[PDB]
RNA sequence: CAACGUGUUUGGAACCCUGAACAGACUGCCGGUGAUAAGCCGGAGGAAGGUGAGGAUGACGUCAAGUCAUCAUGCCCCUUAUGCCCUGGGCGACACACGUGCUACAAUGGCCGGGACAAAGGGUCGCGAUCCCGCGAGGGUGAGCUAACCCCAAAAACCCGUCCUCAGUUCGGAUUGCAGGCUGCAACUCGCCUGCAUGAAGCCGGAAUCGCUAGUAAUCGCCGGUCAGCCAUACGGCGGUGAAUU
């Protein structure tokens, strides 16, 4: 939710930066999901 | 070619001081850009009111920095001496830039 | 299916199902959808056996189910050995990221 | 305090109806008005898929079977509490009608809120489910005590 | 309040509390509000002392007892006497009248 | 979308709380533009917002008759749509002022007092208070 | 990046680990690291009131010293 | 506060300007590790002997009274003193706005 | 409890004193400079007229900074009492005020002005009731004496509050007397007040004088 | 606002905004009610109609309320000490009890991707754009800005697709371990933050109890202060969506 600091909404609540809430979206990202078909 | 900045905490002093600087600058020389009021740098402070424990009911006062940009076009020698003739305003901070 | 030692997940979506395994790495779950290029959204049903071989190898490549239980309890018998404040607060079951314990420590007060 | 300034009530966004706009305000939970809008119009596009009449007809005919004419107001005289029934107004019965309809629609599980509001809505349209039974159990209690006034 | 009663909360200000003090509190307050049949939620008994040989002013022992009851409001009684024991007995009497005011006002 | 105007012939202004909107109302067809997007894609589907845009023109029934490409910033989308709406009303006043009587009789030329109240110290949200027991 | 050592403790290393082995020798400045040239020495860690003799094994390496000495005398019937 | 603690901040400030630029310009050269990474551990020994010249230890009290807390830093004064230098027409521009 | 009038009326009809317009770190340092100037003037005249006879009554110390030059106006009611008669009073003021401002050696003009009517200025009148009340004179004689002493010198309305520990007591009181209109709420009304603390022998007294002009 | 292709290069002051003065709303007009009056109900006009909205504002006084740890001070008391300097602890303990907040308990939901629109602030010992290294917190380089210029700064809820579509779950995130980074002489007791690991309790809450009459409630973010860094889920603000009932 918002304390879930391993998420994006959690880091947005915590006023911090990590994988899920990136600065400069070109640079820095976790592994990308591949649902494919 | 010159930009002078007028900052104060008091509106009749920038009004009257910029009034007379625009007056002298117009009556001594040629066409000069008017005073553009660029907005109020205004900022607030919350003071805990009672000395001891009363966390509610505080006193937040706000300081207001008024400022006007005013631009004189052409540097003429008796016009530079006209502006530097007037060391008139009581506190109003005046700055010079190109 | 069944994965490495004994542990295995249900018959659900594949990324979630690997999450159901005891102790894998969720970023390396996401990498196990990328190096193997496994289709994550498809369930644990409809998986070719070569994909199961690749899964069992890549899950052998990182520490898992029994192994991390073994090494963490090795740091717990380490956390019997050398008389530390972490160890002293595990004789008495407190919290060691240090909350203020004057109130409300009931992950361990139970 | 004296009174409330009269009322301002607008009609439905896409059908121009003062009832369905009332219903889209009542399904609203904390400001998400586009989502409550979405739930209601997916319920209407669901109700065109179930039967083949006007959704105003199945909606209004549904809420006629939820609206009570009388209810219990547990009043007091001399310290003595009578459960005396007092005849409720019309638009009050509208608000109570979509009130019980909506809260009872937040109980029937299985699927998204379009199916939930659709299913309890047609149960109001057939005298089944829970909202019209709630009408009965709040209606057979004021009927049970007419020996007061 | 030994058992089954309202929850007791003591406050000791300027006063080292003993066995006889809080024993006299729960026995006089608790055993005089033992014929109660009241589910009062919380009793805050705030038992401060002052003056005499401690500081400037006459010898005072001042108790306030507050009951956060369900039964028609909250009540508090402050009395100031020459001893702790006279304070707590006197507030015990006051709270007897206030609770009989509550129970007796529930009538008809 | 191109095809500019670059002038201020028949203008209209409007402003809900932080959302300002200036409009120009050209006698056209109806493919109208918030800042450089379509009305549907900028007002983000069809909530009530697009209907508040369609309200003053459908009051006079002038849906085909005009084309009102809009320049607007500030605020959020609903108030920006409302300021578009009152921009349309003050624009229609400045073409054919004999439309005063239909427009003013409805709530189209007015302005609500929608303004966020400030936090009041000792409260939490200008009315929300912390509870006590 | 760089472990942190109190410099008088470094002079304790440069005094006993250069001349000859020794005993209980006292330090203040609890915040120092382990520094594996200290293994086998007994360090007296200040605990608020006194100095405790703590023998330093090679298993205790990679921490700081006052994790080993508790400061609160909570015997405890709380 | 007490009469001692104001001069605690005073003599701590004298130790700040005593070798502020010297010691912290030395740290400007220590953290520059392009040349070497492993060494200079002892040179933290030379970082050590300034003790009260650590600017982490330097507070800013209210200069007129001395409360270490609630010092609005842009004025240098405390909380409660700042009222009676607004309410006595003393601070310029303090127009007590209640917008 | 009640807001004080010189704080309340700052947007209109009451002007600030320390009239210099600056930037934040320079604001804190300019406030340093202001406070040391008011310290040197107050302590100066208190010393060099404590040896002298009467009370002085310095009401306002306005400090202004046009250029790198500081106009300091001193509004006392009895300005002839100060000087050493050629001008040497204000000269020695200018010496000791130059002692604590010479960061940038900028010139300062210490002037001095007259209060129009010194009884009508609440800092001066509060100093009078402070002085007589610090002598062994009752609240009533001295306080009524301040009232008729004021109304002979043309004041519209007045309120006098004297705080606790009057002549011989161990229980504090408040004693206030009012004449005429003193509307504290009317923002146009131009009330000037003072709040002087008398440091007596058997305690501390508090005098608070409102004057509606 | 407009053009040139991604400036200070051209015009215009026409919209917007900034900010000084003015005007406006005062039961002013009309109708009707009321001893003719105060008013009361409605209507027109008007951006706004009956204190337009919010604030500041708080009489004599009460609780001999709180504050001698903001400050000042009567009296009393200590004075090779009840004063002062320095290092370590401590204010952060923990069987429990009381209170205020945040997170939640899920499909109006959660995740991912791609789209969309703010306000108000802060910043020359700083804010730090750009490029490179690193999964990242971060490191280096440092253009621009003393602030309507630049930066903090990505606004988020919201819209469109993919999945789960009823589970203690792709809900929830506690607790613990390993590995790091930053600040600062120093991060163990006792800082924040990143990367991995675990996945506790918790299926809307007894008795009781609280806030709110509209841009309010609820809900989603952003900023500031103090500040080397932070315990801030607090406080002081600012917008976004945005009700029901009387």
């Amino acid at each position: 939710g918002r304390g879930d600091r391993k998420t994006a909404k959690g880091k947005r609540f915590n006023h911090s930066f990590g994988n899920a809430r990136p600065k400069n979206k070109n640079k820095g990202r976790g592994p990308p999901k591949a649902p494919i078909f | 070619k010159i930009r002078i900045k007028l900052r104060s905490y008091w509106v009749p002093l920038i009004e009257d001081s910029c009034k007379q600087i625009m007056d002298a600058a117009r009556t001594t020389n040629a066409k000069i850009m008017g005073p553009v009021p660029l907005p109020t740098k205004k900022r607030i402070y919350c003071v805990l009111k009672s000395p001891h424990v009363h966390k509610d009911a505080r006193f937040h006062f706000e300081i207001r920095t008024h400022q006007r940009l005013i631009d004189i076009l052409y540097p003429t020698a008796q016009t530079i001496d006209s502006l530097m003739q007037l060391d008139l305003p009581a506190g109003v901070d005046v700055e010079v830039k190109l | 299916p069944k994965k490495g030692g004994i542990g295995h997940g249900g018959l659900q979506i594949e990324c979630i199902r690997i999450g159901g395994v005891e102790i894998p790495n969720h970023k390396r779950v996401e990498y196990s959808l990328q190096y193997i290029h496994g289709i994550g959204r498809s369930r644990s049903r409809q998986i070719l056996l070569d994909l199961n071989f690749d899964n069992k190898v890549t899950k052998d490549l990182s520490e898992e189910e029994v192994i991390i239980l073994r090494k963490e309890k090795r740091f717990n018998r380490v956390a019997i050995e050398r008389l530390k404040e972490i160890r002293c607060y595990r004789g008495i079951r407190h919290k060691l990221g240090l909350p203020v314990r004057g109130q409300r420590t009931k992950n361990n007060c139970r | 305090r004296g009174t409330v300034e009269e009322k301002t009530a607008k009609s439905d966004p896409i059908y121009r109806n003062r009832l369905v706009n009332m219903l889209v305000n009542r399904i609203l939970k904390h400001g998400k008005k586009s989502l409550a809008y979405q739930i209601l119009y997916r319920a209407v596009k669901k109700i065109q898929q179930k039967t083949e009449t006007n959704p105003l007809s199945v909606l209004r005919q549904a809420i006629r079977g939820v609206t009570p004419d009388i209810a219990v107001k547990a009043r007091r005289v001399g310290g003595s509490t009578h459960q005396v029934p007092i005849e409720i107004g019309s638009t009050q019965g509208k608000a109570l009608a979509i009130r019980w309809l909506l809260g009872a629609a937040r109980k029937r599980p299985g699927r998204n809120m379009a199916f939930k509001l659709s299913s309890e809505l047609v149960d109001a349209a057939k005298g089944s489910g829970d909202a019209v039974r709630k009408k009965e159990e709040t209606h057979r209690m004021a009927e049970a005590n007419r020996a007061f006034a | 309040g030994p058992l089954s009663s309202v929850k007791l909360i003591l406050q000791g200000r300027n006063l080292e509390v003993s066995d006889n003090v809080r024993s006299h509190v729960e026995d006089k307050v608790g055993k005089s509000v033992a014929k109660h049949s009241h589910l009062v939620r919380e009793v805050d008994v705030r038992l401060s002392a002052r003056g005499g040989d401690l500081s400037k002013g006459p010898k005072l022992r001042r108790c306030e007892v507050t009951l956060f009851t369900k039964r028609h409001g909250v009540i508090r009684a402050e009395e100031d006497a020459e001893s702790l024991y006279s304070s707590i007995d006197l507030v015990s009497s006051i709270i007897q009248r206030k609770l009989r005011k509550i129970k007796d006002k529930v009538s008809d | 979308l191109p095809g500019g105007f670059a002038a201020q012939t028949v203008i209209g202004t409007g402003r809900r709380k932080c959302a300002i909107a200036r409009v120009v109302l050209q006698e056209g067809t109806g493919k109208f533009i918030i800042n450089y997007r379509d009305a549907k894609e900028y007002l983000q589907g069809n909530p009530l917002w697009l209907q508040y845009v369609k309200t003053p023109l459908a009051t006079l029934g002038y849906e085909t008759n005009y084309d009102v490409f809009v320049k607007a910033h500030g605020g959020g989308l609903s108030g920006q749509a409302q300021a578009i709406s009152l921009g349309v009303a003050r624009a229609l006043l400045k073409v054919s002022a004999s439309h005063r009587a239909p427009l003013k009789q409805e709530g189209l030329l007015t302005r609500d007092s929608r303004i966020v109240e400030r936090k009041k110290p000792g409260l939490k949200k200008a009315r929300k208070a912390p509870q006590f027991s | 990046k760089n472990p942190f050592v109190a410099n008088h403790l470094l002079r304790k290393i440069e005094k006993l680990n250069k001349k000859a082995e020794k005993e209980i020798i006292v330090t203040w400045s609890r915040a120092s690291t382990i520094i594996p040239t200290m293994i086998g020495h007994t360090i007296a860690i200040h605990n608020g009131r006194e100095h405790l003799p703590i023998y330093i094994t090679d298993r205790m390496v990679g921490h700081k010293l006052g994790e080993f000495a508790p400061t609160l005398n909570f015997r405890g019937h709380a | 506060a007490r009469k001692s603690l104001i001069q605690r901040e005073k003599k701590r400030r004298n130790l700040e300007q005593k070798y502020h630029l010297i010691r912290r310009s030395s740290k400007q050269e220590i953290r520059k590790v392009t040349s070497l990474s492993d060494k200079w551990e002892i040179h933290g020994k030379l970082q050590s002997p300034p003790r009260n010249s650590a600017p982490a230890r330097l507070h800013r009290r209210c200069f007129l009274t001395g409360r270490p807390r609630a010092n609005i830093r842009d004025f240098g004064l405390s909380g409660h003193i700042l009222r009676e230098m607004v309410h006595t027409c003393l601070l310029p521009g303090a127009t007590r706005s209640s917008w | 409890q009640k807001i004080n009038p010189l704080g309340f009326r700052l947007g209109t009809t009451q002007s600030h004193y320390s009239l210099w317009f600056s930037q934040p770190k320079n604001y804190a340092e300019g406030l340093q400079e202001d406070q040391k100037i008011r310290d040197c003037i107050k302590n100066y005249v208190q010393k060099n007229t404590k040896t002298s006879s009467g009370v002085e009554g310095i009401a306002r110390i306005e400090i202004q900074k046009r250029i790198d030059l500081i106009q300091v106006i001193i509004h006392m009611g009895f300005p002839k009492l100060l000087i050493e008669n050629r001008p040497q009073g204000v000269e020695d003021l200018k010496i000791n005020v130059q002692k604590e401002l010479n960061c940038v050696n900028r010139k300062l003009n210490i002037a001095i002005t007259r209060i129009a009517k010194p009884y009508g200025d609440p800092n001066i009148l509060a100093e009078f009731i402070a002085g007589q009340l610090k002598s062994r004179v009752s609240f009533r004689k001295a306080m009524k004496k301040a009232i008729e002493l004021t109304e002979q010198a043309d004041t519209k309305g007045i309120q006098i509050q004297i705080a606790g520990r009057i002549d011989g007591k161990e229980i504090a009181r408040i004693e206030w007397i009012r004449e005429g209109r003193v509307p504290l709420q009317t923002i146009r009304a131009k009330i000037d007040y003072c709040a002087y603390t008398v440091r007596t022998i058997y305690g501390v007294l508090g005098i608070k004088i409102w004057i509606f002009m």
